[PDB]
């Protein structure tokens, strides 16, 4: 639907939509920008991620509210299940849209470590969101798709980025959450968070004041999870 | 629920 | 689109959507319920109002952000104006939808003071939201449509309701805001807020503890505006 | 901006 709008205008409108807290619009503008077929800059990748994370974050929060109501009712009519299913189908549609952009063709064109890790982290995240609602015969395959994307991103990040790099840290944070919440592997989650935190700490001395702030912010999230989990 | 990456 | 869903199911799903903070869904469910053609109960009127107030409230907040950016740019390309216009058109569409439900046929079937005042207050509010964005040749007529709806509601409320009735108080509060922000009549706004507050104060002695809480909550909003305006 | 009715 964005085919007639200039790439630069889509990016500009995505930034306006962010300021206006219109995240559905923001995601639609960024989808249009991706579909222009050019690679995305660092700033543009961040806009894409912010837009879809906010859209799917609202859907996930709503799904959790409805799932809790549904579980209490099963301890009435079909309405709670029907509405939870409606929200779930919408959420799955957004995840499928993001995964489709990554597969056509953001990942295959991403050769630099920063871009490839970013997109593989996204792929892991959106399969993780699908896994949160999955219950059928493809749930194990959904979980393995998330794991495989995160693992490839981890392998690249360890070879190509310093331990304080914000995308490397955020990837490790999210893969640890995957281990804890999705894969039923709390020890792996804790080990990954601890090792990531400690290796970043030992590399902070190389950073400028601004980079130090970026890295320590994400390290604090790792610490918050370790405090919750231990 | 633990924290995944957030702004 | 809700024609195949039972009225009771639409109401139930509106309540679930509220709990899930899915206000667009909530508004769609309540629109479907209104279109069943039956009058709405007190609780159902509240659901209708909450749903649309939240939808249009988000649109108004976004419109104000974009309008401020646009005005600073006019002190670049067409994108800010284009996107403000997109949000504005959406907002106008929601207001037109609400006004259409009121005109077909909620108001004409509302004979009790509580329902008729409620719907006329809504009519004033949604014309007021249209007036906030209006700039063309029908802006004076939009303002007069809001004024006329509020005035009819005021006349009924003064004849049929005690001065502490929450809908009477909320109507007076919103009509005062109309005077201050839309009609360029700050003295009328202040007078209305003061007279409403004082007449409610003098009637609090008749109320139960729970009704006292309901009325004093809205009186505090009148006081907040008087403090801002004087 | 003044307060109109809110929950
Ligand atoms: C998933 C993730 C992890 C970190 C960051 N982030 C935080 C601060 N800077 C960055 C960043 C900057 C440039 C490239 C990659 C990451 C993000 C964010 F970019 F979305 F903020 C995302
Ligand atoms: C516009 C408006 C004004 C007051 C109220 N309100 C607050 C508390 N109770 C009520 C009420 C109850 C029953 C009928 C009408 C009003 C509302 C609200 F109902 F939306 F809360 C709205
Ligand atoms: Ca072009
Ligand atoms: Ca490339
Ligand atoms: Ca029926
Ligand atoms: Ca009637
Ligand atoms: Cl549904
Ligand atoms: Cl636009």
């Amino acid at each position: 639907a964005m085919g007639s709008m200039e790439r630069a205008s889509l990016i500009q409108k995505a930034k306006l939509a962010e300021q206006a807290e219109r995240y559905e619009d923001m995601a639609a503008f960024m989808k249009g920008a991706v579909e222009k077929g050019e690679e995305l800059s660092c700033e543009e990748r961040n806009l894409l991620s912010v837009a879809y994370k906010n859209v799917v974050g609202g859907q996930r929060a709503a799904w959790r509210v409805l799932s809790s109501i549904e579980q209490k009712s099963n301890e009435k009519g079909p309405e709670v299940r029907e509405y939870r299913e409606k929200v779930e189908t919408e959420l799955q549609g957004v995840c499928d849209t993001v995964l489709g952009l990554l597969d056509s063709h953001l990942i295959k064109e991403a050769g630099d470590a920063e871009s490839r890790v970013f997109y593989l982290k996204m792929k892991g995240d959106y399969y993780r969101y699908l896994a949160e609602v999955a219950t059928g015969d493809d749930k194990k395959r959904i979980i393995d798709s998330a794991r495989s994307a995160y693992q490839e991103a981890m392998d690249i990040s360890k070879k190509e980025m310093p331990p304080t790099n914000p995308i490397r840290l955020g990837l490790a944070l999210n893969f640890s959450v995957f281990h804890y919440e999705i894969a039923n592997s709390p020890e792996e989650a804790i080990s990954l968070a601890k090792t990531t935190f400690d290796e970043a700490m030992a590399d902070l001395h190389t950073l400028s004041e601004d980079s130090y702030k970026d890295s320590t912010l994400i390290m604090q999230l790792l610490r918050d999870n370790l405090t919750l989990w231990t | 629920r633990p924290s995944s990456w957030r702004q």
